[PDB]
């Protein structure tokens, strides 16, 4: 259905009208298929730039007393349906809960035999604990006809069962403060069908059709049509036991009224019935159209159990009348979704929804877009409006009221509606609805949040970090799809604001990621979309860093090709505090040097001399790493400041133990002596100098390396936290905290565990939780390996030596000698 | 074609490509078949070695006095190492290490090598080389050796036409990409490459 910008926003205007939700189902369960249906039937087109499909908005309208069924707050028939996209796969934990955070209901799938997942029953768990409301559509029920074909009493059963489980894990991790929110086929929250054939239908549709034929109004007949009801057919009564005087065998009004139609309509197709068909299609009213009128078996099957039951009907029937408005469903998640006091004055503008009060926007992810490389933020609108040209208070996830860290007051280009791989420009847009925003991808990695009062804290952060932990090295195995690899890279690194793609001084093509999954969706995309090629990919390596923990033994001397040169050097360790600051924007490479200065000097211990002679940061000129000019009266020094600058880059991203960055280590200039002619003295002799006395420094000055560490969150019923703890006794792990969820068996477990122990570990704890486990983890610190880097017996040393091996490097670590001026 | 059997030869940071010391000791020994000399070492970098070994070494203007312009190597491979490396940074201040090449040329040309005592490229030096080689600079058909610097190593000034009579193959001696600027180590010199780099002996007196 098409619709103009304006009809759009006078739909978004009715807030209590909105659908924010999403869907709970295992690929194999034709996820995918069910949405389809709904695209297809109330999918919102509009009468440039594409973005990838984040979220899909549908239309739905109904009638004044369906309207009237519905317990929370309407207005009016229609009704804007945000289907949020979902993960493939629970290993996504991160992004399954960005999803789930934005959205205030939740469709369901559950398979007819397979009854439910652990998949699903994990991520319903998740939904639960963020205070969504479910309901229910049991899919592939075709398959229990065609290949195993039940009786409708065995179907009926196989139902009640499966929606006993549903209700087992609802009732259970369900918070207390929303009361019953189980499902009940006879309340309408429980759909049936085969998103296969793309039909589908609920009790209340069939109640609907037989409402009239009893007399009754369906709210009783719609009761009769589950559970202990039966009509018996000889006498035309109702009872509610299941024999009659006789004591013969009655049938369920269920049974009797939805499943037997359908049962008759399966046999006389699928049996080439040609005789009964038509008769029963007339029965039904079901009217087929020229070509239609010829088809036989699945093909037929097909075409008549579509237009008899349209599965996206008893969808969005179920959506639009139980699933929960942003209005209502605000009320009780505004606590949870804010990180900050309840009584404040926007926690409680969430809680009403308040379109007026101070803007409280959520951005939940980053969206690759075709303007350019640019992304645009999608998220939500939990209070205020948000308005193309308005400024806006971006507080980024270390952000806290009072200090002015990851802060970025900027203004809005262009908010726009994303329908789905679509933009569409509006002027503004009120709490309760989803939307995306132009011009932020700059201020924000992936998750933040947006107020417009400088005393609002930001909501309930989802844990992100771009660190490139693992990466591997890129190679095509024909030499001529080189040009083809190359755009791939850049192509690749456009996807995904959290990838990178770099070239190392080898010149090898290298592919970096946050995580061992992360880098192998990446790897394939790579392999055939962005590249397409066959390539050739080294196993995954994980990230170290290069540092010291001492001064230097003595003065670091070299000298240039020409021997007119020479640099005189010490390197030093960094404290942690400070390369956290300068990880973390506080010390910044772009700042004022010496309102830096005043900062190092006050809040770090830093001699305000030095800090103010910083020279520049590395690697990337903006990494933990510093040259300082300590020199006294060098003639021309600044004349090779550009220079030295530039070997310093390349020092730090490539260190002298095995080419690993540096981390948290400061470079000394003590003493400069330079040829007279600048000819003399260029980059061909500077740079390589530099370097070379800061390799020297660096081995002078006891070194070490570091090693990544992830910080790893899991959600785990009681009884199988037992196995959560099992890994990681194996895996170098440290336990940080294990906490409860009040009333439920949730325990919820924090531990350390580092990257080169990951490796595995999400199939591992699979096993050992059976499934139950949800892990989410995020980089967290470095941290130096005590063992010495340049004994290969060590830990260190052992990991130095295979790399060095692996990178065709000497086996042994070179002396500082080698660097060292040569005399 | 004097580069031996193999794949084809490529000059990179990682080192030379599909060029080991086995193969250099098949094309050192097929060049003296040929009646060909080994004379000394060329450091230089790596697009410049591409086109010296595939193109042949070519006359070109360089910074010097006209009289002592000439193709540059040395005897010792350490000398000619300091070469062996970019003169000039790209726009991201990458300096990248070169490529060690060994020099040959015809031995019908010996008799035009002449070695002195005397610093080269020097006022001082100008009027007995050109007593040595009999005629006024620059260089021509013949060449010069002695050292680059008082009390400097030995440096050899191949003239334009002689040096253009070369044949240039890589050397078995490879730059360290992690360790630009430093100094040729003696035991990354192949043994077997030493057994092959003898040099041959120059007249000190004109003919
Ligand atoms: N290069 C050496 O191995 C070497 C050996 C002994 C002494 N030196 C000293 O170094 C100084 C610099 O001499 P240089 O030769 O390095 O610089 P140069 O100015 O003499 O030559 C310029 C550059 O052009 C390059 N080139 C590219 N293609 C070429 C081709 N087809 N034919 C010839 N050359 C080509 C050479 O490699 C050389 O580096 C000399 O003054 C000499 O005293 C150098």
């Amino acid at each position: 259905v098409a619709f103009t910008v304006d009809q759009m926003r006078s739909l978004m205007d009715k807030v209590t009208n909105v659908r924010n939700m999403s869907v709970i189902a295992h690929v194999d369960h034709g996820k995918s298929t069910l949405t389809d249906s709904l695209v297809q039937r109330a999918g919102i087109i509009s009468a440039g730039i594409t973005i990838k499909s984040t979220a899909i908005s549908l239309y739905s309208e109904m009638s004044d007393e369906d309207v009237k069924e519905i317990k929370q707050k309407t207005d009016g028939n229609s009704f804007l349906i945000n289907l949020i996209d979902s993960p493939g796969h629970v290993d996504f934990s991160s992004e399954v809960t960005a999803a789930l955070r934005v959205t205030d209901g939740a469709l369901v799938v559950v398979d007819t035999i397979e009854g439910v997942c652990v998949q699903t029953e994990t991520v319903l768990r998740q939904a639960l604990g963020e205070r969504i409301k479910p309901v229910v559509v049991i899919n592939k029920v075709d398959r229990a006809l065609l290949e195993l074909q039940v009786s409708k009493e065995d179907l009926y059963q196989t139902f009640a069962r499966t929606v006993e489980s549903v209700n087992v894990i609802v009732s259970t991790y369900a918070d207390e403060v929303l009361g019953d929110v189980q499902v009940y086929p006879a309340r309408g929250t429980v759909a049936f069908g085969s998103g296969l054939h793309g039909w589908a239908f609920t009790i209340r549709q069939f109640a609907t059709r037989y409402a009239k034929k009893f007399g009754v109004d369906k709210a009783k007949m719609m009761d009769r049509l589950w559970g202990d009801s039966f009509f018996n057919p000889k006498t035309k009564k109702w009872t509610n036991k299941d024999t009659d005087a006789e004591g013969k065998p009655l049938e369920r009004a269920f049974n009797m009224f939805i499943l037997d139609p359908i049962f008759r309509l399966f046999t006389a197709i699928m049996n080439f019935k040609k005789d009964e068909i038509p008769v029963l299609l007339e029965k039904l009213e079901i009217v087929l159209k020229g070509d239609e009128k010829d088809l036989e078996g699945k093909a037929l099957l097909k075409v008549v159990m579509r237009k008899f039951l349209p599965a996206a009907d008893a969808l969005l029937e179920m959506i639009v009348l139980h699933l929960p408005s942003p209005v209502t469903a605000q009320a009780y998640r505004a606590e949870q979704l804010y990180e900050g006091p309840a009584d404040d004055a926007n926690c409680i503008a969430i809680k009403n929804c308040d379109p007026k009060a101070d803007l409280m926007l959520y951005v939940s992810k980053m969206v690759p877009t075709s303007d350019k490389g640019r992304f645009y933020a999608f998220g939500r609108v939990f209070a205020g409006t948000v308005k193309s040209g308005q400024k806006v208070r971006i507080q980024g996830p270390n952000y806290v009221p009072g200090k002015k860290d990851d802060l970025f007051i900027k203004a809005i280009q262009r908010v726009v509606l994303m329908m789905g791989r679509f933009v569409e420009p509006i002027d503004d847009c009120p709490a309760g609805n989803i939307i995306g925003l132009v011009g932020i991808d700059q201020f924000l990695l992936k998750t933040g949040t947006l107020t417009t009062s400088e005393t609002a804290h930001n909501m309930k952060v989802m844990k992100f970090s771009v660190s490139p932990v693992v990466q591997v090295a890129v190679e095509v195995k024909n030499a001529n799809d080189l040009p083809k690899l190359v755009e791939g890279l850049k192509r690749l690194s456009k996807s995904d604001p959290c990838v990178l793609t770099y070239m190392s001084e080898s010149g090898e093509h290298i592919v970096a990621g946050t995580g061992e999954l992360h880098l192998e969706i990446c790897l394939q995309d790579l392999e055939h979309d962005h590249a397409g090629v066959p390539l050739k990919i080294s196993p995954p390596v994980v990230a170290y860093r290069e540092t010291v923990e001492s001064e230097s033994s003595q003065t670091a001397l070299s000298k240039s090709p020409n021997k007119h040169n020479r640099i005189y050097l010490k390197a030093e360790p960094i404290d942690e505090e400070v390369s956290l600051a300068i990880e973390n924007g506080i010390i910044n490479p772009r700042d004022d040097f010496k309102a830096r200065a005043r900062i190092m000097a006050d809040d770090y211990g830093w001699d305000v001399t030095d800090a103010r002679k910083i020279w520049c940061f590395g690697p990337d000129g903006n990494g933990p790493n510093l040259v300082i000019d300590q020199t006294k009266a060098v003639q021309y020094l600044h004349e090779i400041k550009d220079s030295v600058v530039a070997a310093f880059q390349w020092a730090t991203k490539e260190g002298p133990i095995f080419g690993e960055e540096m981390r948290s280590v400061r470079v000394n200039i003590l003493d400069v002596t330079l040829h007279a002619d600048a000819i003399h003295r260029g980059g061909g002799q500077i740079i390589p100098t530099m370097r070379r006395a800061t390799y020297a420094g660096f081995l002078l000055a006891d070194p070490k390396i570091q090693e990544p560490v992830f910080l790893v969150e899991i959600q785990c019923p009681e009884q199988a936290v037992g196995g959560i703890y099992s890994v990681l006794n194996k895996k170098r792990g440290q336990v940080v905290s294990e906490e409860q969820r009040p009333g439920t068996p949730l325990f919820t477990v924090k531990a350390y565990l580092p990257v080169n122990e990951s490796f595995g570990f999400t199939g591992e704890l699979r096993q050992a939780t059976g499934g139950q486990a949800f892990p989410q983890m995020v980089f967290d610190h470095w941290s130096t390996l005590g063992s010495d880097p340049l004994d290969p017996t060590s830990k260190a040393g052992e990991i130095v030596l295979a790399a060095r091996k692996r990178h065709g490097m000497k086996e042994e670590v070179p002396g500082w000698q080698e660097y060292y001026d040569k005399l | 074609a004097f580069l031996g059997d193999g794949g084809d030869v490529s000059f990179s940071t990682r080192g030379t490509q599909n060029w080991t010391v086995e193969r250099l000791l098949q094309a050192h020994r097929q060049l003296e078949e040929r009646g060909y000399v080994f004379v000394g070492y060329h450091g230089t970098f790596l697009e410049a070695a591409q086109s010296i070994v595939f193109g042949g070494v070519r006359a070109r203007s360089q910074d010097l006095d006209a009289i002592w312009r000439g193709f540059y190597i040395a005897g010792d491979p350490a000398l000619a190492y300091g070469y062996a490396q970019d003169q000039e940074p790209d726009a991201r201040g990458r300096i990248r290490n070169g490529a060690l090449l060994r020099v040959y040329v015809p031995r019908s040309s010996l008799p035009g090598f002449y070695r002195t005592s005397l610093t080269l490229a020097a006022p001082e030096a100008a009027g007995e080389v050109e007593r040595l080689i009999g005629h006024p600079l620059p260089l021509r058909l013949d060449a010069i050796t002695g050292p680059h610097e008082e009390g400097g190593r030995l440096e050899t000034i191949l003239g334009w036409p002689l040096a253009e009579r070369t044949v240039v193959i890589p050397s078995a001696i490879p730059t360290d990409p992690r360790n630009v600027g430093g100094d040729l180590d003696p035991s990354s010199i192949p043994d077997k490459e030493q057994a092959i780099s003898a040099l041959p002996d120059y007249a000190s007196q004109p003919g």
